[PDB]
């Protein structure tokens, strides 16, 4: 089974620059049957290059593929705004076809610190026996950010979930939402609830907190 | 131009079997390879198998070998994917894809690569029951910077299955809105947050209502978010 490995995982470049994506095969891809696909959020994948270098009609001229054997390359001569998406390579030279794990091409912009907000559980929710505390990390770059929950200055672990938005089309920033979930019982067992945010645009970890019932 | 239309979203329980259809319209059905590709939420593409209708030759991926069945019906120009013994990790969007060609008809020339894709079909496998979400307010802080920026929103909690759409003020408020991807809680229910940043000066005058829509449960909820009266 031929294993395709794409590199890098994430490619951070500014618009107008030249993007080069790599697809490495574990063994030789017969007859150069290697394809590149683009996929945007909420959409089906789109064929960009087939036969390692051939390009279907309707596909922009800035997309070109090259390589043979085990080393293939997708080249975007000039990165347009709509080019920032996920790209997959695919071999179909055997009956058993496989995809690469994919490469994300994101817009590189100036580092931006996250605006941090914290939300206590509403009185309506507490009425149902559970408590969800939401920490918001608004409009930041780069995507890598760390969120730590502190209940009475005690580091929490395994009781929170987070999700990140797609990179914004206007300011190219990211937003993160961390939700700490407790039972109303365990929520009333403590007083101080804090979310600690560590980022690169931050010289020191930012902490937003509240006291239960204030 | 070739058009692939798949069947609607499916909700199944563990151990059951689902059948997704892919009706082809346009071009030639019998001579071109029809494949099935799935994609788990936030994950990559995964080739499941393919078939050339006219040859009745099916090729499966080893991971699905034994629980998967792919068929092509030349009488209706429709391909089928059948996946048995469903488990929660089978939850994904299932795409149908056909190889592209240079020319029309049977004497068309195949390129192998997937040039044509269906709209995709969400198959959710869980023990959970279809449930509309509870919408709780993420109230604006009473410590909001006077003159600066305030954040508020709604917590769309405990629903099944995906998806949920959220808008603000019936589509009137779009600037600064962030609807986060849903996470699958340990209870088997989904949950997401939709926030928006607004001027702090508007907090006591402007009305903010999040419009939560959950088509799978026929639930539509409008929640008003206001500062808390502390
Ligand atoms: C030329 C005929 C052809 O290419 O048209 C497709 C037709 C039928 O189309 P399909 O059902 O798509 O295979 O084949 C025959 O008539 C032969």
């Amino acid at each position: 089974e031929i294993v395709l490995t794409q590199s890098p995982g994430t490619q951070s470049l500014s618009p107008g620059e030249r993007a080069t994506l790599s697809c490495r095969a574990s063994q030789s891809v017969g007859n150069n049957k290697l394809a590149w696909y683009q996929q945007r959020p909420g959409q089906a994948p789109r064929l960009l290059i087939y036969g390692a270098s051939s390009r279907p009609s309707g596909v922009a001229d800035r997309f070109s593929g090259s390589g043979s054997g085990t080393d293939f390359t997708l080249t975007i001569s000039r990165l347009e705004p709509e080019d920032f998406a996920v790209y997959y390579c695919q071999q179909y030279g055997q009956s058993l076809s496989t995809f690469g794990q994919g490469t994300k091409v994101e817009v590189k912009r100036t580092v931006a610190a996250p605006s941090v907000f914290i939300f206590p559980p509403s009185d309506e929710q507490l009425k149902s026996g559970t408590a969800s505390v939401v920490c918001l990390l608004n409009n930041f770059y780069p995507r890598e950010a760390k969120v730590q929950w502190k209940v009475d200055n005690a580091l929490q672990s395994g009781n929170s979930q987070e999700s990140v938005t797609e990179q914004d089309s206007k300011d190219s920033t990211y937003s993160l939402s961390s939700t700490l979930t407790l039972s109303k019982a365990d929520y009333e067992k403590h007083k101080v609830y804090a979310c600690e945010v560590t980022h690169q645009g931050l010289s020191s970890p930012v902490t937003k907190s509240f006291n239960r019932g204030e | 131009q070739v058009q692939l239309v798949q069947s609607g979203a499916e909700v199944k329980r563990p151990g059951s079997s689902v059948t997704v259809s892919c009706k082809a319209s346009g071009g030639s059905f019998s001579t071109y390879a029809l494949s099935w590709v799935r994609q788990a939420p936030g994950r990559g593409l995964e080739w499941m198998g393919g078939v050339i209708p006219l040859l009745t030759i099916t090729n499966y991926a080893p991971r699905f070998q034994g629980r998967i069945t792919i068929t092509a019906d030349r009488s209706t120009s429709t391909a089928y994917l059948e996946l048995n013994s469903l488990r929660p990790e089978d939850t994904a969007v299932y795409y149908c894809a056909r190889e592209g060609t240079t020319g029309w008809g049977w004497l068309g020339k195949p390129i192998g690569a997937f040039a044509h894709w269906g709209q995709g079909t969400l198959v959710t496998v869980s023990s959970a029951s279809t449930k509309g979400p509870s919408v709780f307010p993420l109230a604006p802080s009473s410590k909001s910077t006077s003159g600066g920026t305030a954040a508020l929103g709604c917590l769309v909690k405990d629903y099944f299955p995906e998806p949920v759409t959220v808008s603000w003020n019936s589509g009137a408020l779009t600037s600064g809105v962030h609807t986060f991807p849903a996470v699958l809680q340990s209870s088997g229910l989904y949950s997401l947050s939709s926030v928006v940043t607004v001027p702090s000066s508007s907090l006591g005058t402007q009305t903010y209502i999040c419009n939560v829509n959950h088509k799978p449960s026929n639930t539509k909820v409008d929640k008003k978010v206001e500062p808390k009266s502390c």
